[PDB]
């Protein structure tokens, strides 16, 4: 009765012909949600069957297809009626709390193979609505903390995120999670230690207090010492720590030194602090081999990235003592020597062909990716240092030329085999904030103090096309998963502001400079910059309809109702297509036309 | 005037008289390396250590002075560790300060929450957690074993669970042996020892032996610790052993030795078992098999029926199956109205 209603409603909304005839009928959705309002008074007979209908709709119609309209959207709409039924039933019926909230949990914990996003949404909604009304049904939460070791990690992070509002107000529930995380810190399985690290970072990341206010500080220091010991475990736990340390800083400033030394000491195992020693990182120690099983430990790239982010934040925020200059000069020595390194310090391209047959090719491939990550981080550093000095941009160019040489190396060696590995398309270590700023400074900027210095970057076309490639990668990451990889890549508002800023810059480069300025080469006609900017525009417009549906007004205002703004943008795009058409080109780039009608199909859903 | 206070003053820690925390002039690593090179390049090399620790013990005779040395220092220049942890970071001092930390620990057995409500011996063992370097692993282990033997009950309950923080990843076998040998004697300390034995790095066949050992003595446990032990036993089942342990548990759990004194503990226990079967489906099937296969024994207990109604009311696949089983217990005279 509920799935049929939603089929019917989709038919009407998709067609005007049926809207003229049929007078607006109440649907089963609105009736059920009226039943739930009506049920408050005395109808307890009815309410234990609303819960069963809720969980039948969610258990039956919830996703699986990610682990079409008809299999998705009247199943998506039932599963959100289910959750609406259970959330509205949970607000006013004070006795089917410990039966919904133990039945949601019993589905989150125990399934963990089948997708359970829909229960985590419901559990977030339930908590967020009123954790004041869940201090009367709390023991059902803290019995699922004991199952936390055996869950996959993404489930643990989601389920810990979702109960955060309970952790804000309740100190007993925080001190009940600490005992479990501390107990699973040492357990013999791998996933228990990851879940401990996750829980500890999220307790450091979201909270100050965890009674004299000295012991809270020494407790944070002790946690940080346990995580410092976890730094010598496997690669993934290190990587989690390196991502986490930035957010730990940015919230709790007092842990500054305890983090930075923790990285600097960890850097100095793999750093050689003497000039005129040409491979200025010890890449041998980063790979361990025990009888032909060969694996990574300590990704140097993410470590340096965490260092550079934390150091930049230290400079910009903390100073407006005689420690960070040491790490500055270390990074500067790494840049200065990574410039005048060439390819035989890491024995690349000549002696070893990075083969995925032998252990040595594995070693060299890992080495190459590590150097690539380092070069990207030092590009971001050297950009960040000065107000557009020519010499530092020459160093940026040299670092990028090294990285691009290594990329063309890795591409030719992924040309003998296939590009089946997703480890070069694995994330760039540039923040999205940085790519926005870089493309704003590359294309738009016309301040004479920067022109002479930027002109060395602009003259490098390969650099600029790499930059827009990186922006496209960040938007594809936002589409595929919910959010992006780098720093501030889990706050939707920061991705929104950076989406607006990329939109502005790519629009300016598309409309102002036309396409028919191609004085580079005929391989760049499906790879042109004014084409890639439009492709990034298409991805942004798709993604902002999907994830930022409630903000499309204040998305467009950054470029009166939504209709006039969309009409003006459509005027730009359709003028573009008009001059593209009436030009009567025989070669006729149909790719640009396809993208133009795709963006217009995307835009016309807002009128 | 003592070598200790002079070396600490030139190292860069202001020693407070003993109310508020000790101040810091320099950073932590700077102070540590400063005192290290100071004690290195100083003449009379193998005696300045003993002079240093003799000055230390003479200084920390006082309650407030030692209490402040244990508590965390203050940055003047944003908040760091204690002087004892900083001092134990240095390898050449480590074992002497370890020894004079454990020699004066039996001074604070009966001392409990005098002035600031800061229980001292937990603060003493606080300074050994997460050591960067361990010199004397065997000696430290034997010292904590002497303490864990001789200690009061509360102190040994406290230090036993803070074991995995303290020890590295080597010396766990003899520790496991000594703790299990403590377990056979003392039944008050069953709960933290088992907690710890999974939290070390033991061989699984040691853990299964201790599990069998505690199920053997399951009747001789006080009422408050019982749901915790049953929680441990049910949390520590596989797919393969589950029925043997469940059947031992079905045969050994009585509720005629523990019956606001016993009712609360039974409530908690049934909560534990409810929450176990809710979050783990094979314990329900295991438990119907343990009652159905009891055909001969017309010693059926109360525990059999209350367990049948709980598995009925929770996971609702079992209903037809518990109707069938319970029919076959009434015809057979095995379950009766009393």
């Amino acid at each position: 009765s509920v799935v049929k209603s939603f089929k019917d409603l989709q038919l009407l909304q998709g067609s005007k012909f049926l809207q003229n005839l049929v007078p607006h009928r109440s649907y089963v959705s609105t009736m059920i949600l009226e039943v739930v309002k009506n049920s408050v008074h005395s109808w307890d007979h009815v309410t234990q069957g609303l819960v069963e209908l809720g969980f039948i709709l969610m258990d039956s119609y919830g996703p699986k297809k990610v682990l079409p309209s008809l299999s998705r959207m009247p199943n998506q709409h039932a599963c959100k009626l289910g959750a609406n039924i259970l959330l509205e039933t949970f607000k006013i019926h004070e006795m089917i709390r410990q039966e919904i909230l133990e039945q949601v949990l019993n589905r989150v914990v125990t399934r963990a193979s089948s997708p359970i996003s829909h229960f985590l949404d419901l559990l977030s909604n339930i908590v967020m609505y009123a954790p004041l009304v869940l201090q009367n049904c709390s023991s059902k939460v803290t019995e699922a903390f004991d199952y936390l070791s055996f869950l996959p990690l993404q489930t643990v992070q989601r389920l810990l995120k979702a109960v955060q509002p309970l952790l804000k107000v309740s100190m007993s529930m925080r001190d009940c999670l600490i005992l479990v995380l501390r107990k699973a810190m040492f357990a013999n399985q791998l996933d228990a230690r990851k879940s401990a690290v996750a829980g500890f970072l999220l307790l450091l990341k979201n909270f100050k207090v965890l009674y004299n206010s000295v012991a809270n500080e020494t407790f944070c220091l002790e946690i940080m010492d346990s995580l410092r010991r976890c730094l010598s475990q496997q690669a993934d736990v290190r990587l989690m720590l390196y991502e986490g340390f930035y957010d730990v800083l940015r919230r709790n400033s007092q842990l500054a030194n305890s983090v930075m030394q923790t990285l600097l000491s960890q850097l100095k195992q793999f750093y050689e602090p003497e000039p005129d020693l040409l491979p200025p990182l010890k890449l041998e120690a980063c790979i361990l081999t025990q009888g032909d099983q060969i694996s990574l430990q300590e990704p140097l790239d993410y470590l340096l990235c965490c260092i550079q982010h934390c150091l930049a934040w230290y400079k910009n925020t903390v100073i407006p003592e005689a420690f960070y200059e040491d790490l500055d000069d270390i990074l500067e020595s790494i840049t200065n020597r990574m410039i005048k390194s060439e390819l035989e310090d890491f024995e690349l391209d000549k002696s070893a062909d990075f083969s995925q047959s032998t252990s040595i090719g594995i070693k060299n491939n890992i080495s190459a990716f590590l150097v690539m990550g380092v070069c990207e981080v030092l590009i971001e550093y050297n950009f960040s240092i000065s107000s557009f000095s020519k010499n530092r941009f020459e160093d940026i160019l040299s670092l990028f030329m090294c990285y691009k040489k290594l990329s063309d190396i890795l591409n030719e060696k992924a040309g003998k085999a296939k590009t089946k590995m997703a480890n070069k398309t694995s994330d760039s270590l540039l923040s999205m904030k940085f790519v926005s700023s870089l493309l704003t400074a590359l294309f738009r900027d016309s301040i004479q103090s920067h022109q002479e210095s930027l002109s060395v970057l602009r003259s490098s076309n390969e650099f600029m096309r790499y930059a827009v490639n990186v922006a496209l990668q960040k938007v594809q990451q936002l589409k595929e998963t919910g959010h992006v990889s780098g720093p501030d890549g889990q706050n939707p508002e920061k991705i929104f502001q950076n989406l607006c800023d990329l939109t502005r810059v790519l629009l300016w480069r598309y409309t102002s400079i036309p396409t028919s300025v191609e004085e580079s080469g005929k391989k760049e006609k499906g790879k042109s910059i004014s084409l890639l900017c439009l492709e990034g525009l298409q991805k942004i417009f798709s993604a902002v309809q999907q994830f930022y549906q409630p903000k499309i007004q204040q998305f467009l205002r950054a470029l009166v109702s939504v209709t006039q703004r969309t009409a003006f943008q459509i005027r730009q795009f359709q003028r573009s297509l008009l001059n593209l058409l009436s030009s009567q080109e025989e070669d006729f780039n149909s790719k640009e036309a396809l993208l133009l009608v795709t963006v217009l199909t995307s835009l016309s859903k807002l009128l | 005037d003592s070598i200790f206070v002079k070396l600490l003053k030139i190292s860069g820690i202001i020693l407070k008289t003993g109310e508020s925390q000790n101040q810091l002039a320099v950073d932590q690593i700077a102070f540590q390396k400063k005192l290290f090179q100071t004690l290195r390049r100083h003449p009379s090399y193998p005696k300045i250590i003993e002079e240093f620790v003799s000055g230390l013990e003479s200084y920390i005779e006082d309650e407030d002075s030692f209490r402040n040395c244990l508590l965390s220092c203050e940055r003047l220049q944003s908040y760091s560790k204690s002087l004892i942890k900083l001092l134990l970071g240095i390898d050449i001092l480590q074992p002497a300060i370890i020894k004079t930390l454990f020699e004066k620990l039996p001074e604070y057995f009966f001392e409990n929450k005098n002035s600031d409500e800061i229980n001292i011996p937990r603060l003493i063992v606080s300074q050994l957690k997460w050591l960067d370097r361990v010199v004397d692993g065997k000696d430290l282990t034997t010292k904590i074993m002497q303490l864990i033997s001789i200690a009061p009950e509360n102190l040994q309950h406290d230090i036993i669970t803070s074991l995995p923080e303290i020890l590295g990843d080597s010396q766990h076998a003899d520790v496991g042996k000594e703790l299990s040998d403590l377990l056979i004697e003392n039944t008050s300390l069953t709960v933290p020892i088992l907690d710890v034995l999974s939290s070390l790095r033991l061989d699984p066949n040691f853990l299964l032996k201790v599990r069998q050992l505690v199920m053997d003595k399951l009747s001789s446990i006080r009422l408050e610790d019982l749901p915790v032990i049953i929680k441990f036993i049910l949390h520590s089942v596989t797919a393969m052993d589950t029925l043997e342990v469940i059947s031992e548990l079905r045969e050994k759990l009585d509720l005629q030795h523990c019956v606001s004194s016993g009712q609360s503990c039974i409530i908690l226990l049934f909560d534990v078992i409810k929450s176990a079967i809710r979050y783990e489906k094979t314990i329900s099937e295991a438990w119907i098999k343990a009652i159905e296969n009891t055909a001969s024994v017309s010693e059926h207990k109360v525990f059999d029926l209350v367990m049948l109604f709980i598995i009925y009311s929770t996971n609702t696949q079992t209903k037809k199956y518990i109707d069938r089983v319970l029919r076959n217990k009434i015809r057979s005279g095995c379950i009766q109205e009393q």
